This record gives structure tokens, C-alpha cells and sequence, in this order.
């Protein structure tokens, strides 16, 4: 099976830049050299993100799609920036303007045939093709406005391989960006309509989790984006390994939607203690379920405790009984009847690999499809109403040949999409 | 209000007859008909009206149509959905030749009677569309395009700003040659030659009602009936095509299910809210306005007495069943 | 005389290498011996590649060894329909090359995994296209069906309602093991809050031993596999005994091992030995297969059993008199060298059909219509060359087991 990553706009690379960062540790993938690998098991699957070209220099089969030069040539030119192929890099040296509008119809529609072109060099590489990864931010032009649209070709290209997306959803508190629920009600109403599992990410959701569940007190960039790499990683290349009970990408969505919106999920890793002294190793299982399980360290804004869930999907991987797995998360099922929606006997998805994240016992990936995620494409969808009746930053976007009736459509949309999620709150 | 189910059993072929096989449905009266098989559930269902093979296309039109004329007078949005087997009927019930003109020619006929005499009264202007559903694509008929933009007006209510229905008709004639062409123009799967399938396909027509005395402005009457010829699930076990074939089939039935939903939901709607899923679907958002408050509505399930038909049939009563059956 | 096995899903393969170790362990054929019998389907390599990767790697056949490398997908249509279709041809082909070779056969022993989407939905067609190919033989279906409470798949229920309708007219005795009720025995039988899948697989690999390998050997009272279905089958339905072990003691912590007959028989039909959630809360037995192997005495058994025959807390049906069939084997049992099994010298694997699945099917069937009363994960289906029909069809299907099993018992 195989995967093909997608770095949209700056965010999505880089954090791509991170998530390449991980993986390749997790695949023992040096710079441009081979498997190092400790084992030899994190080899007879890399395929998944890989392709054969030397002997030595297996290059992550990913795109990197961006409208400004200055991002893609500080990725390239930093670290690992040295082991993809140049042939990936999809840059669009036109102004990358913050506009979604920008990125979609005007100047990152010319850039599109020049990037299906490769992510059609990359699915044709060989073997079955799963789905694509695509990461990016819905709060500026070369991740959500064109970050949507390669989808939105994508998804007409193969209806049936899978597509994952990792949402960097704009966060609450502060906004990073002014047009930001433009940017975003825009993307979001693309990806509700052509990705089929989504993995929304907060940034300040992440320096929460980031500054008390790591006593970590300058979380850099670096570090969030190292987080959400370390959870994209427990999804995906993780269950392309062994496992007691494995699951791959389709299991994930075909136990995780219950409806064909596509859903948005909320990731969540395990094992999240501080440094020295934290190293409390309290790993045995049912401190893993009590870690993902709680408010506080899912990635998403929103907290659980705030509307039942539709399915969750813990996604161990490390070596563990079947019994104080499969027994916990029953407990876990009753403790919190009140918070998981009941036409579900069993909302849990137990996944359960073999080999654990490198460095560590055990871990799991929490992929959790709750109903509270409501409340915050309610606060997105609110922030732009807010400012769409004033049509603020709008001259921005009809000035760059758009709609009127566009910008209503998405929201509207993308506003629905809450109606919908509470359908089963209730 | 509540939605109409009617089903239409056809008449077996001569083919079929030499077969001679046991009948799989009995109709017991004109409610009523039993699903086999009789030495099973043997549960009979009670229908309203059933359609004998005997009921040419005079009395298949008459009978259903009539009602949804009373409806359509209103301007309340009527609709009317035929489904079918392959070798159901389908076409024998909604056309037929000019010969023995079944329920498309007999609208056209008293409908045409009808513009007549409701013109008289108020002065009316119709206008037709054929829209098709193929690949989860709106083509229109009459003019094979790009699907159109949707769009939604600002309350709600999902549009089509493809909307085009290309050409009205004067008269008989021309709606004819469209006739033809309909057929051509659905995309259908290279099937066998006796059997053909639309994709997904609708019909609608356009009432604008202004009195006589009123201008055009003023309060306007606004109808629109909708005939909907449903195409086919497919089977990935029957077909064996699969691939191209595979994902046409695949996308009529993501449109069947999201209509379903609907149609249950608009049941249990009758002590319902919001909660009815028009936006699942294409069809359900074309459909919005359609099924609709206090609209008219009927289905017509066909399906015929065939030994194939058997396992069709059953399906399709089934959930016709469902839809006077499903309360909470 | 021979028995075909085809170990179907990742499951019925994790739990296929443990029955085909536990195999070789007690016949004397190291890692490279002589050939099996079987054979091995998944549409996920990785998992028929720990086949091909760890142990009993070269005692397999590469031919014997069926691999779908597309996907799996925990749902039955794609696993039936859909995808497992492409395969299936292949698969049979095997079952069809492999049945050829041998002498004068006498059926398949499946084994499955119900709720699963290879384990369900390919297996149910394989069964299918068995029960035409070869009407004539045994279809003995060796089930994990599952868990009353501790499921994993969210879906669990449609992939196995949909298993049981559509081999429920094709089977000829389908043994039950719950995977669930088998982790009691691994916490009360056993002690250990360790047990990993791989455990579970011995203890699978051990009552299925006692079915096919000892009992197609010689013994004092051979019984052949069609002598199964005959004594353990009322009624043309599929019929689903339960498996269940006698000296499930541990190999470690108590040791009473010498347990004469006259004990290990009494601790086949208290309800907390039975891997099965199914405890008989008022299920008649209907029949009985007790296989005894080991060092036992006839009388012993006509009399161990005759002192249970007249317990009536143990409720048999109105319509039997007697419905025990004693299969008594010589070779006792054959523990895995350092696993956590006892090691006794005898034991008592009984096999059973009781109107206690009456539940079983029931709580199952109830889970499914939650579901389905919503669509849940229908559009999964449908998308994969289903219907409304199959699954509601199926579902009436069921209904028709539940009206059986309370049918054919509770009433005189
Ligand atoms: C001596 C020792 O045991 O050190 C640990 C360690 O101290 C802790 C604190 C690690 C440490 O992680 C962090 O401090 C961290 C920094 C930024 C963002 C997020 C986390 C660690 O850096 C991370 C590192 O993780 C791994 O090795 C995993 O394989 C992980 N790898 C990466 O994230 C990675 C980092 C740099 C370069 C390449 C990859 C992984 C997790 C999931 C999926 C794939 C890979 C581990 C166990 C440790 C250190 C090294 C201190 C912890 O994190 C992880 C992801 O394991 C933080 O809480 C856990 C608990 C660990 O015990
Ligand atoms: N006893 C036992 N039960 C198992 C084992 N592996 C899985 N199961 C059970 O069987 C079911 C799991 O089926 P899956 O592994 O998801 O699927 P599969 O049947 O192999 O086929 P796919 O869905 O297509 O992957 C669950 O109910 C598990 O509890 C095993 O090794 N032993
Ligand atoms: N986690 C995370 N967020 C980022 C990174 N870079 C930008 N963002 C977020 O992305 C949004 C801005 O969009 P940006 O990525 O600049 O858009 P683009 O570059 O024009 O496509 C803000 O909400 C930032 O917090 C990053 O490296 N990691
Ligand atoms: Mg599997
Ligand atoms: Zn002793």
C-alpha cells in the first residue's frame, strides 16, 4: 500500500519540514542517506512514503506546493530540506498574497496543472496507491485557497484512493492573520465536500498542551509543528506496521464516519510528560487511556467534555495485552456513557500495533470524531458574519476575480455543517 | 400532508410466460398487495391504489396525475417519482409511443387542456426542463454542458445557475423530438441492448400564475412539478463490470441513499424539525423546496411479476413500505 | 478421511498458526519437515506475511499462501463483494488443487473471524462456492464470533450478521469460540491480566486439536468428522455448538493436575470454562460431543456421564434422550513446551449445541438494528456493491435464528 504527503502553503510545509523531520527517524532515513534503521522492520513497509530510485536514497514521496519562494528555499535549505527531489517542489514565485482568493482562482490556478502533473508522477510510481496526506493552514492563500483546490482535483482524479487532511484550523484566543474565517470558512467548505478524514490542529490548543503538559516554557514553532508530526505519524505510517490488531487509513475511515460530511477528528497522543523528571514511565495502559481520553491534550480548541463522540479510534502502538486494552476502553465506554453518543454500541475503534515511537514503551494515537468540534466551525462561522456583513478585507478577494455569492455559499455551507454535527448531540 | 406510495406490478412477458414460474406478488385489491412465496413472511401490505399489467397508459396516467394537476392548480410544488426494474414497464407507463400515450403525453395533453383553461382564468405561462443526474453531474438535456454552478439564495434552497430547460414548447411537436433526444442524452452504461439506464434523471416544469386582471407583477403563483425517472441501483456481484460501471453504480446509490434518509426522515418529520437532510444529496437539495411542507407528493414504485423482478420488487416494496411504516 | 482447512481473515490466520503449531508440536514435524493441509486468505499482506516472516515460515507452500496486497477494510461488502470477489477464484482454485491431491477427503474446516471484513464478507462467498462445488462433503465453520461486550470494530455486528446469513445455508456444523469468554478463563482458569492474542490462539489451538487432529487418529472410540454434524446437528440450520476444554489448569501457580475423569468432565458444563459468552442462563443442551483424550476408562466415561444425565440442573431438550456422543482418543493432550497450559494426562474438549445461543445471536442481532435503525455505516456498504436489501434481508434472516433456537427448545 502507499500514501503520497502534500505540503500546501507555508504552515503545511512547514510543518511537512517536522513531519519529515519525525517519519525519518521513525524509518531511520538519514538526509539523503539510506536505512540506518536499528531494526529491520521499519523497512519492509517504508514504501508507504518512499520510492526506489539508487539503493541508498529512498526520497518521501510528498508534493510542496507554495506561492512564495522564501518558505520551500528555507525548507530546502535547512536541515533534511536536502533529501527531496527538486521535482517535488511546486513553487509559485508570484506574490503569495494572503488571500484565498489569490491562492484558488487567480494566481495558484495557474500553478495547479503544475502540481496534478506530479502527483500524478508520484501515484503512477507504482504498487496500490492508498490516499494522499495533505497538510496546510486554513488561515492564509497557499493553504487554504490552494491547498483546496489540488484536493478538490485530486478527489476528481481518484474517488477511490483515501484523503487525509491535517488542518491547521484558525485558533481562538488570537488569530494569527485578520481575514482568517475568510481564508478559513472558504477552505473548510472545500475539504467538507472532498477529503474524507480530517485532523484539525490548534496552535494555541498546542501551547497549552505544549507549556503545562510539557513544562515547556518557550514552545517554539518547531515544537508544535514536532508534536502534530509525532501524532500524523501514530496514524498513518504506524499502522503500516504489524500488529496484533492492525487497522490501516480506510479501517480508520470506514469505523470513523459514521456520515459522509467526511468529519473532522481531533488527534491526541499518549505518552506527553515532561522531560527528566515526569519520566514517571506510569505507562502501563491506563495511563495512556487516562492521557487521550481527558480535555486538555487533544490537539483540537474545542474540549470533548463539551459534546459526545460519534467514534474514536485509539491507535496504539506498543506491546500490550488485548484484554487491559480491549477492558479499558470499556470502562473508559461507561465511566462516560453521558459523553459518546448511544446509537453506537461501541464508538471505540481499538488499534493496536506492535512496534512502539522509536525512543519509548508505549504509545497511542487518539483520532476522536466527537460532536464538540461543533463549537468552533460555530466560532469561525461566527468571525465571519461578524465582518462579512461590513464585506471588510472583501476587495481583496473580488478585486482578484471572486463572488459575492461565493463567500455566502461557503459560510452557509460550512455553517450547515454545524447543524449537521448536532443532529447527534442529541 | 403525507407522500403517496403506489406500486405498479406489470404483466409478465410471453418469454416468461413459457417459463410459467410461480408469481412472486399477488395483488389482493386495490390496496392491497401480498409478497410472496405461498407453498416466508407471507405479511401482506396494504397499498392505496395498485396498478394491474392490465391498466394500459390511459389508466396509469389518469389516476396519479390527475390529483397532482388539483395540486399543481394550487402552485404548490407537486412531484411525481417513477422507479423500475429493467424491463419494469418504465417505458410503457411514463410514454409508450404516441400511439398509446402513457403519463409524459397525457400531462401534455390535459396539462396542455390545462394551461388552457387556467390561462383563461389567470393568465398563465409554463415553460419545461429536462435535467439529468449522471456521475453526480446535473446535465441538461436539451443542451449537453458543463453541470451547472450551484448556488444558494440567501434564506436557503440550493440552485442550479445552469439553469436553462434550453427550449419551451408551443405544442406537441416539439417536446416529441426532445423525446429522442432524452433518451440519447442520459448517459447510460454500455448495457445490454434490451435492457438501457439513465444515470439519475428528473423532469420539471414551470408554473407562473398571474391573473388575468394582474399583471405579471403583482402576486405571482409559483408551481413546480417535478417528474423524476430514478434510475437503477447497481449490483457489484451482478454486474461483474464494475470499474467505470462500478462508480456510476456507486454514485446513484450515495443519491438513492440521501433521498432515503429524506423520505424516513420526512416521515418521522411529521412530528419533525431541521432535521431532515436535504443537503446530503444533489437531488434532496434540487428536491428542498419540493418534498416539501404541505407539497403533493407520490412514488411510483413499477416492478414487474418477472422471475428477476422477484428479488427487485420485494426490495423496493420493502422500503416503500418503510415510508408508511417508519415512526418513532 | 482427510479434513482441508482455509484459515480466512487476519484472525482465522493469527489464530491458523497457532492451531498448525500446536499441529506439528505433537506429531514429532519440526519447522521443516512434511507439507499441511490448508490454506491461508487475507486481503492485507502484512498479516499472511507474519506466515511468510516468522515461524513456520518454510513448513507453508508460497501457492497455499493467498494475499489480496489491496485492502482489507473492516466492512463485509468490499470483503464479500466488492474486492474479495477478485480473489476468491484464486482461493478456491487452492481448495479445488488441494482437495484433488489428497484420497477420498472429508470436508474443510474453516476458520473465521465473523465480525471482521475478510474474516466475514470473503469467507461468506468461500463457504458459498463450497457448498455447490462440493455439496457432498462436511463444512465444519471453526468461528471467533464476537465479544458480548468487548467488541473492537465499530461496525462489528453488520460484518457479522451478514457472515451468518448468507453461511447459514451452507455450513454444516459451525464450532463457536468467543474471544471474550475465553479471557475469563485466562483471569479465573489461568491467572494471568496478561493474555496476548497469541494466548487466546493456544487455547483455540488446543480444543481444535481435540477436533480434528487426535480425533481422525485411531482411538478406542474414533469419531469422524461427519459423525459431527450427524450427532451434533438437529436441524439443517448451520447449527453452532460451542467449544469448551476440561484441564484448563495452570501450569504454574495450583497443581491438582490428577484430576480423574469423574472431575475434568463436571468442569466442562459449569458455565466459567466454555470460551463462550453464552453461559447456559437457560439454553438446553441438544447434544453433546465429549472428546476425551488421554489415559480413560470407558466405564469411567459411561458413568461420569451417566451421574451427569441425572443432574437436571443441566436441563437436556424433551425431544432427545440421550445426546452424548463419547469420542474417546488415546494420545493425551500436548501442551506448548513453556506456554501457561497445565499439562495433564487427559482432558475434555465437549462441543455442544444449546438453546443458549438464543442469547448470544439475540444480543448480537439487537446491536446491529441500533445501528441500522440509523444507516451508521451503511453508506460503507452500499458504496461496495450492497443494498438496502442485503442487509435488511439479512436481518429478517436472523430473526427466522432466533425464532429456531427458542423453537427447537423451551417447549415439549
Ligand atoms: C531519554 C528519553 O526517553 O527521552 C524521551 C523523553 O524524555 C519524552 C519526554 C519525549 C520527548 O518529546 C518532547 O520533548 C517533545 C518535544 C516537542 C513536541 C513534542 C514532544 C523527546 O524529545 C521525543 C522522543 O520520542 C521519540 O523518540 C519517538 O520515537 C517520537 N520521535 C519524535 O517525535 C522525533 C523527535 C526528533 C527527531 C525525530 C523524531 C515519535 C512519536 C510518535 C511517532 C513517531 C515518532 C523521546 C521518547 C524522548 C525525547 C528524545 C527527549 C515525549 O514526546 C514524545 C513524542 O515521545 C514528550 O512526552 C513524551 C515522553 C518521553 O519520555
Ligand atoms: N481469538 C482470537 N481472536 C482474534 C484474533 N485476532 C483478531 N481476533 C478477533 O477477531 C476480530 C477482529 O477481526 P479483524 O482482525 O479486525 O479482521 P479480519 O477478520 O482479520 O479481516 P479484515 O477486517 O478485512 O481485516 C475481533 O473481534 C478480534 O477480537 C486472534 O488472534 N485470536
Ligand atoms: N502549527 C503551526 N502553525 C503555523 C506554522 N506557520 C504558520 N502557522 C499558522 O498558519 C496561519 C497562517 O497561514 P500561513 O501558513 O502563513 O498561510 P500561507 O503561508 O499564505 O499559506 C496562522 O494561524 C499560524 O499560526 C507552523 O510552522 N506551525
Ligand atoms: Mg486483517
Ligand atoms: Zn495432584
Amino acid at each position: 500500500r502507499e500514501i503520497v504527503h502534500i505540503q500546501a502553503g507555508q504552515c503545511g510545509n512547514q510543518i511537512g519540514a517536522k513531519f519529515w523531520e519525525v517519519i525519518s527517524d521513525e524509518h531511520g532515513i538519514d538526509p539523503t542517506g539510506s536505512y540506518h534503521g536499528d531494526s529491520d522492520l521499519q523497512l519492509e513497509r517504508i514504501n508507504v512514503y518512499y520510492n526506489e530510485a539508487a539503493g541508498n536514497k529512498y526520497v518521501p514521496r510528498a508534493i510542496l506546493v507554495d506561492l512564495e519562494p522564501g518558505t520551500m528555499d528555507s525548507v530546502r535549505s535547512g536541515p533534511f530540506g536536502q533529501i527531496f527531489r527538486p521535482d517535488n517542489f511546486v513553487f509559485g514565485q508570484s506574490g503569495a498574497g494572503n488571500n484565498w482568493a489569490k491562492g484558488h482562482y487567480t494566481e495558484g490556478a495557474e500553478l495547479v496543472d503544475s502540481v496534478l502533473d506530479v502527483v500524478r508522477k508520484e501515484s503512477e510510481s507504482c504498487d496500490c496507491l492508498q490516499g494522499f496526506q495533505l497538510t496546510h493552514s486554513l488561515g492564509g492563500g497557499t493553504g487554504s485557497g490552494m491547498g483546496t483546490l489540488l484536493i478538490s482535483k485530486i478527489r476528481e482524479e481518484y474517488p477511490d484512493r483515501i484523503m487525509n487532511t491535517f488542518s491547521v484550523v484558525p485558533s481562538p484566543k488570537v488569530s494569527d492573520t485578520v481575514v482568517e474565517p475568510y481564508n478559513a470558512t472558504l477552505s473548510v467548505h472545500q475539504l467538507v465536500e472532498n477529503t474524507d478524514e480530517t485532523y484539525c490542529i490548534d496552535n494555541e490548543a498546542l501551547y497549552d498542551i505544549c507549556f503545562r503538559t510539557l513544562k515547556l516554557t518557550t514552545p517554539t514553532y518547531g515544537d508544535l509543528n514536532h508534536l502534530v508530526s509525532a501524532t500524523m505519524s501514530g496514524v498513518t505510517t504506524c499502522l503500516r506496521f504489524p500488529g496484533q490488531l492492525n487497522a490501516d487509513l480506510r479501517k480508520l475511515a470506514v469505523n470513523m464516519v459514521p456520515f459522509p460530511r467526511l468529519h473532522f477528528f481531533m488527534p491526541g497522543f499518549a505518552p506527553l510528560t515532561s522531560r527528566g523528571s515526569q519520566q514517571y514511565r506510569a505507562l502501563t495502559v491506563p495511563e495512556l487511556t487516562q492521557q487521550m481520553f481527558d480535555a486538555k491534550n487533544m490537539m483540537a480548541a474545542c474540549d470533548p467534555r463539551h459534546g459526545r463522540y460519534l467514534t474514536v479510534a485509539a491507535v496504539f502502538r506498543g506491546r500490550m495485552s488485548m484484554k487491559e486494552v480491549d477492558e479499558q476502553m470499556l470502562n473508559v465506554q461507561n465511566k462516560n456513557s453521558s459523553y459518546f453518543v448511544e446509537w453506537i454500541p461501541n464508538n471505540v475503534k481499538t488499534a493496536v500495533c506492535d512496534i512502539p515511537p522509536r525512543g519509548l514503551k508505549m504509545s497511542a494515537t487518539f483520532i476522536g470524531n466527537s460532536t464538540a468540534i461543533q463549537e468552533l466551525f460555530k466560532r469561525i462561522s461566527e468571525q465571519f458574519t461578524a465582518m462579512f456583513r461590513r464585506k471588510a478585507f472583501l476587495h481583496w478577494y473580488t478585486g482578484e476575480g471572486m463572488d459575492e455569492m461565493e463567500f455566502t455559499e461557503a459560510e452557509s455551507n460550512m455553517n450547515d455543517l454545524v447543524s449537521e454535527y448536532q443532529q447527534y448531540q442529541d | 400532508h403525507h407522500m403517496k406510495v403506489v406500486v405498479r406490478v406489470r404483466p409478465e412477458n410471453t418469454k416468461e410466460k413459457a417459463a410459467g414460474f410461480h408469481k412472486v406478488v399477488h395483488v389482493v385489491d386495490k390496496h392491497i398487495l401480498v409478497f410472496d412465496p405461498k407453498q416466508n413472511k407471507d405479511l401482506k401490505f396494504v397499498f392505496d391504489a395498485v396498478f394491474d399489467e392490465t391498466s394500459t397508459q390511459s389508466e396509469v396516467f389518469e389516476h396519479t396525475t390527475k390529483p397532482i394537476l388539483r395540486s399543481f392548480l394550487n402552485g404548490y410544488n407537486c412531484t411525481v417519482l417513477a422507479y423500475g426494474a429493467t424491463g419494469a414497464g418504465k417505458t410503457h407507463t411514463m410514454l409508450g409511443s404516441a400511439d398509446e400515450p402513457g403519463v409524459m403525453y397525457l400531462t401534455m395533453l390535459h396539462l396542455y387542456k390545462c394551461m388552457d383553461e387556467i390561462k383563461e382564468e389567470k393568465i398563465c405561462s409554463t415553460a419545461v426542463s429536462y435535467l439529468e443526474v449522471y456521475n453526480e453531474q446535473i446535465r441538461d438535456l436539451l443542451v449537453n454542458s458543463g453541470p451547472l454552478a450551484v448556488r444558494e439564495d440567501t434564506q436557503k434552497g440550493v440552485v442550479v445557475h445552469g439553469l436553462t430547460l434550453h427550449q419551451p414548447k408551443s405544442s406537441e411537436e416539439i417536446l416529441h423530438l426532445l423525446d429522442n433526444g432524452n433518451k440519447n442524452r442520459t448517459q447510460h452504461p454500455t448495457d445490454m441492448n434490451a435492457t438501457s439506464s439513465r444515470s439519475h434523471a428528473v423532469f420539471q416544469i414551470y408554473l407562473r400564475q398571474q391573473d388575468k386582471t394582474a399583471s405579471i407583477n403583482q402576486n405571482v403563483r409559483i408551481a413546480k412539478m417535478s417528474l423524476i425517472d430514478l434510475a437503477g441501483s447497481e449490483r457489484a456481484s451482478t454486474s461483474g463490470a464494475k470499474g467505470t460501471r462500478f462508480v456510476e453504480g456507486t454514485n446513484i446509490n450515495r443519491s438513492l441513499l440521501a433521498l432515503g434518509n429524506v423520505i424516513n426522515a420526512l416521515a418521522d418529520s411529521k412530528r419533525k424539525n431541521q432535521h431532515i437532510p436535504y443537503r446530503n444529496s444533489k437531488l434532496t437539495r434540487l428536491l428542498k423546496d419540493s418534498l416539501g411542507g404541505n407539497c403533493q407528493t407520490i412514488m411510483i414504485a413499477a416492478v414487474s411479476p418477472s422471475s428477476v423482478f422477484y428479488d427487485d420488487t420485494y426490495n423496493t416494496l420493502k422500503y416503500a413500505n418503510r415510508a408508511k411504516d417508519i415512526k418513532s | 478421511r482427510e479434513c482441508i482447512s482455509i484459515h480466512v481473515g487476519q484472525a482465522g490466520v493469527q489464530i491458523g498458526n497457532a492451531c498448525w503449531e500446536l499441529y506439528c508440536l505433537e506429531h514429532g514435524i519440526q519447522p521443516d519437515g512434511h507439507v499441511p493441509r490448508a490454506v491461508f486468505v487475507d486481503l492485507e499482506p502484512t498479516v499472511i506475511d507474519e506466515v511468510r516472516t516468522g515461524t513456520y515460515r518454510q513448513l507453508f507452500h508460497p501457492e497455499q499462501l493467498i494475499t489480496g496486497k489491496e485492502d482489507a477494510a473492516n466492512n463485509y461488502a468490499r470483503g464479500h463483494y466488492t474486492i474479495g470477489k477478485e480473489i476468491i477464484d484464486l482461493v478456491l482454485d487452492r481448495i479445488r488443487k488441494l482437495a484433488d491431491q489428497c484420497t477420498g477427503l472429508q470436508g474443510f474446516s474453516v476458520f473465521h473471524s465473523f465480525g471482521g471484513g475478510t474474516g466475514s464478507g470473503f469467507t461468506s462467498l468461500l463457504m458459498e462456492r463450497l457448498s455447490v462445488d462440493y455439496g457432498k462433503k462436511s463444512k465444519l465453520e471453526f468461528s471467533i464470533y464476537p465479544a458480548p461486550q468487548v467488541s473492537t470494530a465499530v461496525v462489528e455486528p453488520y460484518n457479522s450478521i451478514l457472515t451468518t446469513h448468507t453461511t447459514l445455508e451452507h455450513s454444516d456444523c459451525a464450532f463457536m469460540v468467543d474471544n471474550e469468554a475465553i479471557y475469563d478463563i485466562c483471569r479465573r482458569n489461568l491467572d494471568i491480566e496478561r493474555p496476548t492474542y497469541t494466548n487466546l490462539n493456544r487455547l483455540i489451538g488446543q480444543i481444535v486439536s481435540s477436533i480434528t487432529a487426535s480425533l481422525r487418529f485411531d482411538g478406542a472410540l474414533n469419531v469422524d468428522l461427519t459423525e459431527f454434524q450427524t450427532n451434533l446437528v438437529p436441524y439443517p440450520r448451520g447449527h453452532f455448538p460451542l467449544a469448551t476444554y476440561a484441564p484448563v489448569i495452570s501450569a504454574e501457580k495450583a497443581y491438582h493436575e490428577q484430576l480423574s475423569v469423574a472431575e475434568i468432565t463436571n468442569a466442562c458444563f459449569e458455565p466459567a470454562n466454555q470460551m463462550v459468552k453464552c453461559d447456559p442462563r437457560h439454553g438446553k443442551y441438544m447434544a453433546c460431543c465429549l472428546l476425551y483424550r488421554g489415559d480413560v476408562v470407558p466405564k469411567d466415561v459411561n458413568a461420569a456421564i451417566a451421574t451427569i444425565k441425572t443432574k437436571r440442573t443441566i436441563q437436556f431438550v424433551d425431544w432427545c434422550p440421550t445426546g452424548f456422543k463419547v469420542g474417546i482418543n488415546y494420545e493425551p493432550p500436548t501442551v506448548v513446551p513453556g506456554g501457561d497450559l497445565a499439562k495433564v494426562q487427559r482432558a475434555v474438549c465437549m462441543l455442544s449445541n444449546t438453546t443458549a445461543i438464543a442469547e448470544a445471536w439475540a444480543r448480537l442481532d439487537h446491536k446491529f438494528d441500533l445501528m441500522y435503525a440509523k444507516r451508521a455505516f451503511v453508506h460503507w456498504y452500499v458504496g461496495e456493491g450492497m443494498e438496502e436489501g442485503e442487509f435488511s434481508e439479512a436481518r429478517e434472516d436472523m430473526a427466522a435464528l432466533e425464532k429456531d433456537y427458542e423453537e427447537v427448545g423451551v417447549d415439549s
